[PDB]
């Protein structure tokens, strides 16, 4: 069962340097074409290059040839890619992804991994517990929302009850403001649920190392 | 004395413009190898669907070659076998690949050390195995281009061969094709094959673009590994041979009006005859400079031939009884 | 460098509906073409190669054809699962660019937004700002509308919205509306209201709170 996964992603400053691996499972690693891809921001897929087994083979996309170099360790199972004198345009998720076998198309994607490029630095985000109104209404379901305040970079995971609570759940999109994003999110359980059983928001910044969960309780005397 | 015959026409559209073509049938249906070269080459196993080619698998990606390769095609009842080897630029490498759908081929490569056609031309092919003695090969020939002098029969056509499949090319096979002229040179030699009976076609002539004149050359044992091959005549006025194929162990054989091959004609046994003249729509002239047959089996035979775009007009020939 | 031009962008359709994308390409290149799918929060997935072979474990419903400049791909009965972002990519030689994508979103019985208004939060208000969350949860279709009331005025700036994209599961689109403002401009009003306008009511939903309840 294939599996990839992407690292080394994060902040760089414009003109800098950041290196990227992408892991490689399940599969005969030295028996595949390998091949890196990226999007940016509200836009469609661009391909960046591609490596044959032997790393004899390697190709770019122009505007990248002297910036980005790709190689691979088939002792390591691991794809490669060196990038360099970075500018915005760089801004994008990256995926690695494995060429099929006989066609010159991505047969498997990873998720890929985040890369940012800005003179800005980074920042924790605040996160603040949302209960209902204080004159709660009890009805056949109750909602809780979680607010995620002025981080940046992106990006940041969200999850409630590490993952235990799936349907109901809504993650917006953050939200862009001079320099510091935004995020929230809303949760809808039964009223024979909560505030009987113990609700909370995890969430994770990877980009200062920070790592907030916050339990919901009603409104009122503690 | 029966004579059943029937002709029909299909196209086929490519969007490929291949620079050479290779066809070959496995189950009923039909499949192309094709080459794209004009920095990327392709090497394509497309196959016949409905009206139009489709590709399948794109070979060469597999390389580790360095450019155009030599094209080896072998089909059994059983599965197709396919070596791209590298031509010279000293002993052989290919590529071997393997099918029992020829949809899903199967990868390897090989090395043949010291091989036996070290110093011999070789052009690509498609072929099926020779019986000999309950031992089924094979066969990798070459010609030697043009001999400048002395008289010598040994390696005129040398061919090296295999009977694990593809895997190991061990054993020699030794052709004694009892001819020579000074200026004549021998090019596009492939291995016609049915049951046990080998032959060989190939152009005669001054170097290469000015060959006019196809010879065929019938095979008989002289040894288990050892032919000795005499020229079979085809020659017929006002008209230039062309291809030569087998249905009910009778020859059929095709012929031009002349060199600009405005038509063709199909001849059974020298016998019967056939005349197919292209229809032509387009402002390049239509013609069936490149036909070739395609047998099916000892009934059944396909004539083909492309034109301005990828337009590969197809006969369907049945002939029997 | 080759270009690929996808028609059309935008695609809104009921199931059990035919669809067809076509993709154009600057130059020939042959029959290598591939297709692949996207759903939200998904890595993409392969489903088309050589413009018309399914990948292994592609459901029969995708198929894609096209020569030479342009190519077609093609959904025959296209189902909630299938909310995705399509796109085509030319393998015949590098770089093997992408196409420009095409969203496929579906159409569902209309539904009225299920509002919830949210005061800032006891543990933000020591950092000298207010936060108001709205939230409307499930609804269709697409466009929906919020004002902010403020003591019964409505309010300009400090509005952030955010909306998901088309659920899965339900088909049903949410959003996100928040304003923020200063703790002393929280401080000075009492009735905060969340209106919501939608073609499910003539009437606009409305939810409410004061400062001290
Ligand atoms: C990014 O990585 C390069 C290379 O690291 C090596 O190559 C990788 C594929 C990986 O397998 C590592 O284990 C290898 O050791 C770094 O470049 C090297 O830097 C040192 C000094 O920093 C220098 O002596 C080497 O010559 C460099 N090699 C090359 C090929 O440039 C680079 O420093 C890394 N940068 C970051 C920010 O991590």
């Amino acid at each position: 069962n294939v599996n990839l996964l992407e690292s080394g992603g994060g902040l760089v400053q414009p003109g800098g340097s950041l290196n990227l691996s992408c892991a490689a499972s399940g599969f005969d690693f030295s028996r595949y074409w390998m091949s890196w891809a990226r999007q940016a921001p509200g836009k469609g897929q661009e391909w960046i290059g591609e490596i044959n087994p032997g790393s004899s083979t390697i190709k770019y996309t122009p505007s990248l040839k002297d910036k980005f170099i790709i190689s691979r360790d088939n002792a390591k199972n691991t794809l490669y890619l060196q990038m360099s004198k970075v500018s915005s345009e760089d801004t994008a998720l990256y995926y690695c992804a494995r060429y099929g076998s006989y066609v010159y198309a991505m047969d498997y994607w990873g998720p890929g991994t985040s890369v940012t490029v800005s003179s800005a630095k980074t920042t924790a985000p605040s996160v603040y517990p949302l209960a209902p109104v204080c004159g709660d209404t009890t009805g056949s379901s109750v909602t809780l929302g979680c607010l995620v305040k002025g981080y940046f970079p992106e990006p940041v995971t969200l999850t409630w009850n590490s993952g235990s609570l799936s349907s109901g759940v809504h993650t917006f999109p953050a939200v862009l403001q001079s320099d510091l994003y935004t995020l929230s999110s809303s949760v809808t359980v039964t009223s024979s649920t909560w505030p009987s059983q113990s609700i909370t928001c995890n969430v994770a910044h990877p980009a200062s190392s920070t790592k907030v969960d916050k339990k919901i309780e009603p409104r009122g005397p503690t | 004395r029966h004579v059943f015959i029937r002709t029909e026409l299909s196209f086929i559209k490519n969007n490929v413009p291949c620079i050479r073509d290779m066809f070959f049938i496995y189950k009923r249906e039909l499949y192309n190898i094709c080459l794209d070269d004009l920095d990327e080459t392709h090497i394509y196993v497309q196959k016949k669907v409905k009206d139009s080619w489709i590709t399948l698998n794109d070979l060469f990606k597999e390389t580790d070659l360095t450019g155009r390769p030599h094209i080896f095609a072998y089909v059994d009842v059983e599965e197709i076998i396919i070596l791209l080897c590298e031509d010279e630029e000293k002993d052989m490498t290919c590529h071997r690949f393997y099918s029992n759908d020829g949809k899903e081929y199967n990868n390897s490569e090989i090395t043949i050390s010291d091989y036996i056609l070290k110093d011999k031309l070789l052009s690509s092919y498609v072929s099926l195995p020779l019986k000999i003695e309950n031992r089924e090969y094979f066969l990798i020939c070459g010609v030697s281009p043009y001999k400048f002098k002395d008289d010598n029969k040994k390696d005129d056509i040398l061919c090296m061969a295999s009977h694990d499949k593809g895997e190991t090319w061990g054993t020699k096979i030794v052709i004694k094709y009892d001819n020579y002229k000074l200026g004549v040179q021998y090019f596009f030699l492939r291995p016609y094959i049915s049951k046990n009976d080998l032959s060989f076609h190939f152009y005669v002539g001054d170097n290469i673009n000015n060959v006019k004149n196809v010879n065929f050359i019938e095979c008989t044992h002289e040894k288990d590994l050892e032919f000795v091959c005499s020229n079979r005549d085809f020659l017929k006025d006002n008209k230039v041979l062309q291809d030569v194929s087998t249905l009910n162990d009778e020859y059929i054989v095709s012929y031009g009006n002349d060199n600009n091959f405005a038509e063709c004609y199909i001849f059974f046994n020298n016998e019967n005859s056939i005349l197919i003249k292209p229809e032509k729509y387009g402002n390049t002239t239509a013609g069936c400079y490149g036909g070739t047959f395609v047998k099916i089996d000892e009934n059944r035979t396909l004539f083909i031939y492309s034109s301005s775009q990828g337009i590969y007009n197809i006969h369907t020939i049945y002939y029997a009884n | 460098s080759i270009v690929m031009t996808q028609t059309p962008k935008f695609l809104l359709v009921s199931a059990g509906d035919r669809i067809t994308i076509t993709c154009k390409a600057s130059q020939s290149v042959r029959n290598d073409v591939a297709w692949y799918q996207q759903k939200p929060g998904q890595s993409p997935k392969l489903l088309i190669y050589f413009a018309s072979n399914r990948y292994t474990g592609v459901p029969d419903r995708f198929t894609g054809s096209g020569s030479g400049t342009d190519f077609t791909f093609t959904i025959s009965t296209v189902q909630a699962e299938d909310l995705a972002v399509y796109f085509c990519q030319q393998g015949y030689t590098s770089p093997r660019t992408f196409g420009g994508g095409t969203k496929l979103e579906i159409k569902r019985a209309d539904a009225a937004p299920t509002v919830s208004i949210f005061p800032p939060s006891s543990e933000q208000l020591t950092s000298g700002g207010a936060s108001v969350v709205c939230f409307l949860n499930n609804f269709y279709p697409k466009d929906i509308n919020v004002k902010w009331k403020i003591d019964g005025s409505e309010r300009q700036n400090g509005v952030l919205n955010s909306w998901t994209d088309q659920d899965s599961k339900d088909s049903t689109y949410s959003m996100s509306s928040t304003l923020t403002l200063t703790k002393d401009e929280y401080e000075r009003h009492n009735s905060y209201t969340c209106e919501a306008t939608h073609k499910t009511s003539t009437s606009p939903i409305v939810k409410s709170f004061n400062r001290n309840e």
